[PDB]
């Protein structure tokens, strides 16, 4: 075990303290670096496994051998000792400049700092098919892990005196999350007159029992047997937000949509839900078209009324009535309406908060004036 | 839960369902970047070329290592304390 | 005519079950892929059109056939056998990497995925000119449909028994929308006081008669014939927004500047319109320093009074008056100030909701206080 | 509309103006991308090469063919209604 | 000396007016532009200097030019012509759509554009390393400097005739602003009761003697020696944030933390902040668990409780106090809850509005009220 | 100024303080990117490649020229007012 001197240190985040510690588990001891940087001035591969026997595997990845091998060598005996050099050095600037994008001063904090092998790519050559195949990583697994960027590699040695970076690289396991179940929504459009409004909903929510919270899907990959996650993706959700999605529409938000919005019909358990006051609705089978009442702001169309509906030129099927009939708007209780932009948002908060303001003298009067 | 009743009221309803999976790392491996070509069979026609390249890699890999040795210098063993 | 079984299909979105009807009408038929089959194994160039009468064209194109072509086969002779493997093996990967790219799990729903021309441009062989010129694909407005991403492709069928993947390629045309303009705003700061101020406006907004609202301009490339948009950019504009631009400034907030602004001066209609207690305005006709009264928020600059100004070092000659001599601030109806950042947002939000709680008991008895 | 006159008593102003047009597509051309290259020129200094090259494709395109397959199977004529 | 003609001119931004102005002493004269054009037509180099005896170096750079003599000269005598019209018609083409992709439609506004060196890499042969080195751009700030991206170019002449484009580019000097702090902001979460929150402060502020601003650090590189920003990175932060970061407690906002939150302790002057109530804090001298009081939200360990302390398994030595050990939650004023994304914000904002509509006729009945 | 005392007792605090620097240009050099190669030594097996080439370039460097042939010819001596 090992202990930090945090008075000697000072200052330091959680990232920096676990990672610093967690370097003291990965570095290679002094006797490794001698033995590993006599082995790297024997290789001339631009991937080869450095085996020291009784210690765990090294692999060592040369950016421009493929390139010295393939193409300079063979060229040897037919071209020019200047133009040799003119091609090396055309390649040797190339790489500088990633060496330099990737480890250079936009690296900030390089000890708790995690570079996704894919963002190494040109750094081990070009291509990490290989690098990932010598280093054993492989199942079924590995699409799901690779695209969510699931392979992190950490820098662990610098050597000024022979020119080369150790990096400390895991293959993940996926362990699933028991009781949490990602739901993803769509919505559809419904007219209140002639206007077409839009309920605002997340794109994902997560749930675990009684708890609904919200997802993030940046570092995920939906898998056929289940997303995949990179990050932590679960984060938490407002509770009026949540009000609404257990089942409060007043909560809801609502927004006004462009003229030509094509979220106008979904199908949904063999049931078509369409907007069939701003798209055209016809029952196929009989030829008459399906108005939608000026007091409901939404169709549910099932075989029990309309066995086969056509919405946009598109026929469709339909199957047994799952959603009942729709309801009278007075039935209803809609949400309010917003506007998402930046802008927008800042017009419309700067006017809520000047009419706070304005009032700040009656509203802090409240409990006197109550009790008269 | 949801309430997937009143969310299709107002036209919201569920599209797919999936379970989550996330990460935890248990071996690692080192993997080194090797920044120096073998050039023995290029017959000392690429000397200029490899030490301006030498040296504009001092330039990136310095700040580094310092940063390393900074951070390893506050590591001690526990046995002291 | 086909239909949909959206009983078996279960759930869709609008934009699955149009893509997917969309398939029977761009597919070839099983017939027209046997023969596309025995077309494909027998060429050995990278781009190249099927004639099968009949049928449309079918464009070929093969990713690393330039580099076997051009490069393996004519140095056959001079290599060994083990190193032309090598070199094909690495192009190879690298193509294997963009393909899994392009159609890999990233991919979400393959049905509806509309992949831009550019984006394929590495599968294509590197670059997509000459894939342009062979599809036929050429005109006076090729420049903006190309920047604008409006050459779109969908997947129609995928073989894995002779590995290939065919596409349907749009070129679509451009039509005017009817009395819509785009309009371009632009702004600079004014002084009530010491403090330096900006009216918070939309960088673009469009219009249609007396409607008024957002424009998106990501989609869209300005074209000196008009923007030409891949996508709907229209959007609503909350109606407080739509106030501020029909001529409410009240309506309009406004934001503090950082003491190095760049918008302090602008030309308009022949005329100047500068922050002159923010910056140096000099008459270089008199050379007498144009000042800006503490009770004005900006200068109005015109030759009646100026022919040759100097602002911040440019000399600049303006026309006849066209703007009005500037209005007092007290003739001015100025709006709320906001901070647009959403940490400010955010704080502000938070600031401004926790003080309606603490009144909502006031604000219940609402009625009861004003009947009464 | 837009009132000019108020928006540049608080400093705004339009400095330009154009019309709105927008994409419709009436024809559509087949475009294959032949996976395979052709290597006969080639001897057979390319077969394990090859080989592993097909294999990667595998795992990438079988999903896709799937998802066609789960869409053109729900697709019937219109004469079965 | 020169007049801008406004009148001509009609409508132009303070950045095209003084972009306009700057192309009189930036251009070439008229001479050197024929004398350029017979320059560059006897040169047959990738990256070459023109001097014309008198006049400032000009350097001239041919994107194509290295492949064209390393690559397809030395393989005239055993290619043939076709092939060797069909490779550089390969390089031609990818060079198109680079040159395409900067200075083409998506270029808006040419004259007022600045382009940043490492943009024009591919144009200038796929490095820019020999170009700065044979502009003379050197010295102990390149890194800060480069990474900024604060080598700019801009447009100065372009010859369809010739087909060349003259581009005036600049090395900026650094200058110090005295007077100003950038701090880096770092938080670990407390809990309440069984919920572990958050404050909400930017990630970087800024200070001017009593000041405080927002910083923006999009443009910024943090060096070792100091703070290397190409553009303005301060802007105003709202005065309700500004008391936050003045000591107001109750002004700061605070936010629900996702259950697997990765701030729980933090080392700060040699003292160790941790929540200890989400994390495990055990004291290593004397084998004891560090309890946290359910009425405190944080520990401040310090060496003269526990010289020695291990927490979420990492050991950790600490220093002498210098944090007032924990108090009570009663002696701290936290401030509102509040959610970050833009759907949460605008289904709260809506709510929040919402309300003030419906308490309009109570609001506007203030001065009726509060006077009598 | 930032009270440090207060922001601790909700876990704010500051891990590193630094000076802010900004760029200012003063000297300005010409840098002209060559838009047709020199094929002299390829003899003439590129002609048709090198005016297609030449046709692509137009198409774009046009504009940008007349776009500063505008903003140049309203630029006026000082000596003329
Ligand atoms: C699925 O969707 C349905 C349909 O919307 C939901 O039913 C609604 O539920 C909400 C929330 O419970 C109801 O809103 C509340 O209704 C209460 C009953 O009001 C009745 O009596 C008044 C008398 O004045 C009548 O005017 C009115 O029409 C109703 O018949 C009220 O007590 C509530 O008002 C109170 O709101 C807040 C309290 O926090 C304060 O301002 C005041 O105290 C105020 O009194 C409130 O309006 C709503 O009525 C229901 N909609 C109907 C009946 O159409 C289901 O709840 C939902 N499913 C689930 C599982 O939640
Ligand atoms: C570092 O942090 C500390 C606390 O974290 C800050 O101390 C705060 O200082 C402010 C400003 O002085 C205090 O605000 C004022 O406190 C006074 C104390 O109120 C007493 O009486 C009430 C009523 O019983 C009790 O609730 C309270 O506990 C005290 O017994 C009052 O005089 C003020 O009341 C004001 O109320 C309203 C506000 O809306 C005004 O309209 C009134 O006119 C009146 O002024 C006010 O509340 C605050 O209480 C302190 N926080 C505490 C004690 O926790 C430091 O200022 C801070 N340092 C910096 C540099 O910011
Ligand atoms: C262009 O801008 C001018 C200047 O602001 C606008 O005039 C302003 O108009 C508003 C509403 O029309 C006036 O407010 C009104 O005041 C009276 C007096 O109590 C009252 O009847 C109303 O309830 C309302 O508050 C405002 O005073 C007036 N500005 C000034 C300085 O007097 C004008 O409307 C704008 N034009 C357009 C087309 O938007
Ligand atoms: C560069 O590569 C050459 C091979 O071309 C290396 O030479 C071999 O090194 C091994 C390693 O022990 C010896 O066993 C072989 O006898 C060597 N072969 C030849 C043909 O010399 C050489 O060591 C490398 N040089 C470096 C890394 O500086
Ligand atoms: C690979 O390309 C070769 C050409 O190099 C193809 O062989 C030609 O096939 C066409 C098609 O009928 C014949 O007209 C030519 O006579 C063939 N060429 C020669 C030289 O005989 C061949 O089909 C391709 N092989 C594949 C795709 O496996
Ligand atoms: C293209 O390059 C050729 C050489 O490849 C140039 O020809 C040389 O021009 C220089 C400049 O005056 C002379 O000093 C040399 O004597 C020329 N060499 C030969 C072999 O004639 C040529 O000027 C370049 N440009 C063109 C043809 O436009
Ligand atoms: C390269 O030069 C070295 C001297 O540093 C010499 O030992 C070696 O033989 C040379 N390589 C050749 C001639 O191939
Ligand atoms: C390549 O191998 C195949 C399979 O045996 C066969 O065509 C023949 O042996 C080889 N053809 C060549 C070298 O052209």
């Amino acid at each position: 075990g090992v202990v930090l001197a945090g008075a000697a240190l000072g200052v330091a985040t959680a990232a920096q303290i676990t990672a610093g510690i967690a370097l003291h588990q990965s570095m290679l001891n002094s006797q490794a670096i001698d033995n590993l940087r006599a082995s790297l001035e024997t290789t001339n591969q631009a991937i080869e496994a450095i085996r020291q026997a009784g210690q765990g595997m090294i692999l060592a990845v040369q950016g421009v051998q493929d390139y010295i091998n393939n193409e300079l060598i063979p060229s040897m005996n037919q071209l020019s000792c200047d133009l040799i050099g003119q091609k090396l050095g055309l390649k040797l600037l190339r790489y500088y400049t990633e060496i330099l994008s990737l480890f250079g001063p936009s690296l900030r904090d390089p000890i708790s700092a995690e570079i996704s092998i894919q963002a190494l790519s040109y750094a081990l050559g070009g291509d990490i098919n290989k690098v990932l195949e010598k280093l054993g990583y492989s199942g079924g697994d590995l699409l799901g892990i690779l695209e969510s960027r699931g392979i992190k590699a950490r820098i662990t040695h610098v050597d000024t005196e022979s020119y080369f970076i150790v990096l400390s690289i895991a293959y993940p396991t996926l362990s699933e999350i028991k009781g949490v179940i990602v739901h993803r929504l769509e919505g559809v459009s419904y007219n209140i007159g002639s206007q077409e409004w839009y309920t605002t909903v997340p794109k994902y929510v997560a749930t675990q029992g009684y708890l609904i919270s919200n997802f993030d899907e940046s570092s995920c990959t939906f898998m056929p047997e289940g997303t995949v996650c990179s990050q932590n993706a679960l984060y938490p959700m407002s509770p009026l937000l949540q009000e609404c999605l257990r089942g409060s529409t007043k909560s809801c938000a609502r927004t006004l949509v462009s003229g030509s919005f094509g979220n106008r019909f979904i199908l949904s358990q063999g049931n078509l839900i369409a907007n069939c006051a701003s798209i055209l609705c016809k029952c196929y089978t009989t030829g008459t078209i399906i108005n939608q009442d000026p007091d409901k702001i939404l169709t549910y169309i099932a075989a029990d009324h309309c066995p086969v509906v056509e919405v946009n030129g598109v026929t469709i099927q339909v199957g047994s009535r799952r959603y009942p009939d729709a309801v009278y708007l007075h039935r209803i209780d809609l949400g309010p309406p917003i506007s998402l932009g930046r802008l927008d948002v800042g017009t419309n908060l700067g006017n809520a908060i000047a009419k706070l303001e304005d009032a700040k003298e009656l509203l802090e009067s409240s409990d006197q004036i109550l009790r008269s | 839960q949801i309430h997937w009743g009143n969310l299709s009221k107002i036209g919201v309803v569920g599209i797919g369902s999936a379970s989550y999976k996330v990460m935890t790392r248990s071996s690692h491996q080192s993997l080194v970047i090797k920044l120096m070509p073998n050039i023995t069979l290029l017959n000392n026609c690429t000397r200029v070329e490899i030490a301006e390249y030498r040296r504009l890699l001092r330039t990136v890999l310095e700040p580094i290592r310092d940063a390393l040795n900074a951070m390893t210098q506050n590591i001690r063993p526990v046995q002291s304390v």
